[PDB]
């Protein structure tokens, strides 16, 4: 119920925080 | 206290329909201001008080602003007048259909000064139809009109 | 010959009429202009016809609804006399719109009354339902058993299925031919 | 004053048979053609005698008999397409019958329906009539727990199911009972919502309830 | 002739005879002008038509609204007696809209009442939806249910799917014979 | 000749010959001056309409606009009695300005009604629309659906493309041929 | 000679020939007087008329603006009640100033309302137009929407060129052939 | 009077055949002239016997039948597009039945329909009936998910789908079924809501959704 | 009264053939005057037989006579400008019968319209069908989007898009469908709430990568 | 007949309300296996109010007499 076929992150008003944590993997 | 404005408000106007307040061109309406807050104390009360004042500090915290919301606070005034008239109702239609009963009848009989004998009988009958509606129905209307904390969310937000 | 019941109303008339029907005996209804209707039976059907009278309690009473005792003529309304009066125009239209269902001959709903939570500080309770119905038989009825679930469910406000109570019955058997008169 | 002309205009919902007990048999579709015709008869317009039958009725009818002269016997449906020979459907793996005694099985059951003029019985495969049953519940892709056990099956559909589901599930089952019968497999279809409605807990053979952040509950093992 | 019933009018009268036509039995609508009108059967039929009274709750109750319990007649409306008779309003209208659809024959609509919310601070709640309908027989009636809930979802301020419930059915069989006038 | 309907205006009549006639039987409309219309069919034909009458719910009720709950000449009107008359004229302009189009022969639109945000202070709710249609046959009805939209995604403050559902649908085949009179 | 229709009016009288004559049957406009017109048509032709009676919604109603329920004859009026019938007035003054440009033969502007800006705490927000309009045909229709936007575009305080929509389409087929009597 | 004149004006919608059994049959197009023609019938104005099929109607009669006698046979739908010599189109790829005991089907299935004079029955393929109907679903560019298993696939389209998605879905299932029947392939349309619509999320192998600034969903794999 | 005087006065926008079953067909343009011209043989002034035919219907009407005994054919459009000899636009790269069994099919479709004399059969090529398409949607400078797949191709018109490129894009696809039809390829326009007019995009390290055409787009705030 | 259990002082008071009882009594028609005719009742009457408990519904039953359908007759003297 996801429909999306390749790997990102969609980012709609984040707030820097948010957004940089999430690249705190690769 | 709104609900203690309207009682000091309906017992004023009581007062004055029945006469005793033509000195200017009040005693009664503080009896019925004192009577309902003894009431509004009892059956919980104070725990209503604090209780508003601790969620305003959950949604009016300082160092963000937070304002009284006027487009919704411009109908304050009619909002207790329209619960002012409502409840001094039933008294002022009786007491006023009295005096044209008793105009008719100096229609009937013409010197009998009614307007001096209009000032013995409305005292008590200004009372006394107000006697039957006192128990059951003041008292209720009291707690009904308690402004209560859920309300909270329409009168504030935060700026910032 | 001897009468049995008189002045009734035009329903209470015909109530009578297919109850006796059911126990094989035959009656008979004449008309009588302004005194509402009479309902007569034979001579030795009188003894049976009374204790038949005695338990289906007729004549029957007129059917009560929650708005009759709260008129709208009185100048004064309370609030808990306007949560009465708008359940009890709820609880007949939802039961009228089941009877368009499939295969439904009657049914009754009943919804749960809530006037003091609004005068308190008290939140509002959660509301409960429960239904009656009665099917055509050569019905499976245990499969008709989730679809009144399911439209009585957000119907309304937030329920649960298990505030929700519906429990049903096959029709009875038909009676069709005629009592029979007693000759002697 | 014949029967055929006492029945409505179109001679085409209702068929009478001859019985051998002096006594027709007008056999009808559904339950509101049966009331079309008993309301003939019961005004007694036909002074000899005559009976209606149906499908759900005498389905129903001949298992009373059944169940106290033969029980222990395992059989689906009893078929009416064709009304003068009818088909019994009997079950091959349950049953110890041998083939002499299933004559008298076919005789003393022609006696009780007059109108029938021969019963022919048919084994059916018994792995066979779940096969379609899971095949047809598989193509609308619903969630179901089949249970395996002597003697009946049982698919067991929960949840809270939406709205084409539901009815595209009712389509399916009494399209299912119209030619299998309810006796061998059995539908339960069950409408509740999320169990444990709000709370978190942690499954499996060691279970608790957390009625609150600091509250726990310890029922059987989830 | 044996009467059945007297003083229904126009409407109550034609679904007297669209019902006893089902059961083979035929009957005669006769006017009296003032006094409504009246329905006779025959003696052999009187038997069973007062067994399709009784299961059938024949005559039917005139339908209710919400609106007939708040008249706009009076001289102050509350706004509870406000969004009760505007809330009315649009139920009227959306199963009215529901039959310019094609294969639609009848449908019904019920909405979720707000109570509380006008005497509380207290946001209002999601609003729910039911309906039913009944369909001219033949139809893929499988895909018939994307369309309404489809169309029933933004008709408000904020809905979804689970919320909305539409239990549908095909119409009966078609009763086009005439009964038959019983001879005896 | 038994009269099925009697006392319908000249709105009503129109209706219910309009719907006999798809069924293959006559009809003839009888006037009766101030006591309105009269519909007569013949004995044969009686026993399809009275199935007919009861399934279409025929006569029709008058269509039911938001404006007739509020009428003008009450002499005090809230803020909240004002904006459903102004609601429900809106949705009636607009029905009007799309039967102006190519193809178009009925039209029904639905607006989202908002009316506890205005006294509070929350932020007023975003508005939804659905809207149906039905276009002669012939026409590829696919491709018309993207421009009732854009004529009415800028009629009002601020929309978007999906909360508006426009469901709609071709005109049935033509009814041209007399029904015929049973033949004695 | 069967009728149809009577109590209509001179416009309403001229559009229901207006739509008979494009469908090859013909009428008859009998005057009555001071009760209004009335159509009579054949009698082969009855069948055909009633089928497109009933498409079209015949009789047309009278065409609705918003500033018919907001009089201006009252002794206190509403900002929300003075906006609504100013903005009522330009949108019918607009639509007799576009039938004057070249080309356009009918049009129909809509504007968007402001309500809660009156009363809420927000400073009114933009306005967004929608226009549609039927050309002689001939005309390169694809040049003539940007002459409308531009002359729409400083008819507001501060409008886009997105919130304003034209969707417009040369006129029909000309009808300009008597329809034919039936040979009887 | 004839049946042909008894019918409406225009006498080139109903087209009546003699029976076998001593009846006439008339085969009409769709529901709105069967109910036309069983209007004439009930009403009396005729001596003798007659009926009024359908394709629709006679094709669940006949289905009754088939599924008491000889279950566990594999077809998809009969034609009727000439009412004197239907086209039964028997599956290919799923029974295992001969020469012989195909002419005793086509023998009992005439007895059946007494206005027919023969059936030609062919064996259609298994793999064509859903090649066209996997391509026939991306043209219309919608999303799927196909779920193969033993007899019979499936197709399931879920997601928010817009105005003219719902539009050209019903248009092709509607032109598809006509064809071939819903006895193989069945569609199954659900529609739910976007639990991302103003949030932000990772998506890929460990995708998540952040219902709010401070609060991560991690769905089913 | 013979047929062409009950008709309107204008004699030349109708066209009456004779048929071969003896019947009597007349060939109307558009829908408009296929009303005008049923409610002629409806009323009932004419003795003889009549029928109507029409280009959007006859198209129709032998194509669910052909989907029944042949199927998998890749056509287009028979096109009735002279209604004695119809031209049957056929697909040269998509089909596979040899003149043998070509003749088979025009002697059988003959027998399906009584009115024409010989079906005249062309095979038309595959990708002059697309060619049109492609250089006549980049001709009006409209942003689309091309799905290639086997067996028909589509094309995708998302975006918001203003009421001028609704209408050039509108008024192209409505002179294609009358040529080819919609068997082949389909027109897919749909209005959603994205200033970029289809296109889809993702971002990192080196600049933008155009991303795989799929169903999902991003809502745009401006 | 079916009996509710009455509140009076908690409506007033800054005590809570009670819970809700509920008392049932029923007449049968005989020849009804009466002991399995007592939980559909139970079930019914549970969720037609707004928060009562399993225990504290008493359901009494039992089948109606037998019928009296000879006459009495007439003392002879």
């Amino acid at each position: 119920k996801i429909p999306v076929t390749g790997s990102g992150f969609v980012a709609k008003d984040d707030s820097l925080r948010t957004f940089f944590d999430a690249m705190a993997l690769q | 206290s709104w609900p203690f404005w309207v009682m000091h408000a309906l017992g004023c106007i009581i007062d004055n329909q029945r006469g005793a307040t033509l000195s200017s061109s009040s005693e009664m309406a503080n009896f019925l201001n004192m009577f309902a807050a003894v009431v509004y104390l009892q059956n919980g009360g104070l725990v209503t008080m604090v209780d508003v004042l601790n969620k305003s500090y959950q949604l009016c915290d300082p160092m963000n602003e937070c304002t009284p919301s006027l487009p919704p606070l411009l109908t304050f005034i009619n909002q207790v007048a329209q619960n002012a008239l409502v409840l001094a109702s039933p008294v002022v239609l009786v007491l006023l259909l009295s005096e044209v009963f008793l105009g008719l009848l100096s229609r009937f009989a013409p010197q009998m000064n009614a307007f001096a004998i209009s000032l013995t009988v409305k005292s008590g009958i200004a009372v006394l139809i107000m006697l039957l509606y006192f128990s059951p129905v003041l008292p209720d209307n009291v707690l009904r009109l308690s402004f209560q904390a859920t309300g909270l969310s329409s009168w504030f937000y935060e700026r910032g | 010959d001897k009468d049995l019941l008189k002045g009734l109303d035009q329903e209470q008339a015909n109530e009578v009429i297919a109850v006796l029907q059911m126990h094989n005996i035959e009656a008979n209804k004449i008309d009588s202009g302004k005194l509402g209707y009479s309902i007569t039976v034979a001579e030795p059907d009188f003894t049976a016809a009374v204790y038949w009278i005695k338990t289906y309690q007729l004549p029957p009473r007129p059917r009560v609804e929650i708005a009759q005792m709260f008129p709208a003529d009185s100048l004064v309304s309370s609030p808990r006399a306007e949560k009465a009066r708008l359940y009890s125009a709820i609880e007949q239209r939802l039961e009228q719109s089941l009877q368009t269902m499939e295969g439904v001959l009657s049914a009754r709903v009943h919804i749960s009354y809530d006037i003091d939570a609004g005068e308190n500080g008290r939140p509002p309770k959660p509301v409960h339902l429960s239904a009656l119905a009665v099917y055509e038989r050569g019905s499976p009825l245990a499969h008709q058993i989730s679809d009144i679930k399911r439209f009585l469910k957000n119907s309304f406000a937030d329920v649960d299925y298990d505030n929700i109570s519906v429990v049903l019955s096959e029709r009875s058997d038909a009676q069709l031919q005629a009592p029979g008169t007693p000759v002697k | 004053a014949e029967l055929d002309s006492l029945l409505g205009q179109e001679k085409e919902r209702f068929q009478v048979l001859p019985g051998r007990d002096k006594m027709l048999y007008v056999a009808a579709q559904n339950e509101r053609d049966t009331l079309w015709a008993r309301q003939v008869l019961a005004r007694g317009d036909y002074d000899k005698n005559a009976r209606v039958i149906n499908e759900n009725e005498e389905n129903k009818r001949i298992s009373i008999w059944l169940d106290t002269y033969y029980p222990q016997l395992a059989y689906y449906r009893i078929h009416f397409d064709e009304p003068r020979k009818p088909v019994f459907w009997l079950s091959r793996q349950r049953n110890t019958m041998s083939k002499k005694e299933l004559e008298v099985l076919s005789q003393k059951l022609r006696a009780l329906m007059p109108y029938a003029d021969s019963v022919n019985i048919t084994l059916m495969d018994d792995v066979t009539a779940a096969g379609q049953a899971e095949a047809g519940l598989k193509q609308q892709a619903l969630p179901y727990s089949r249970r395996n056990h002597k003697g009946g099956v049982t698919f067991v559909i929960q949840g809270a199911l939406d709205d084409v589901e539901i009815l595209r599930a009712r389509q399916f089952v009494d399209s299912y009972y119209r030619t299998w019968g309810g006796r061998y497999v059995q539908f339960a279809i069950e409408l509740k919502d999320d169990w444990l409605k709000g709370r978190s807990f942690q499954y499996g053979a060691e279970g608790y309830i957390k009625m609150s952040p600091g509250h726990w509950y310890f029922p059987s093992p989830l």
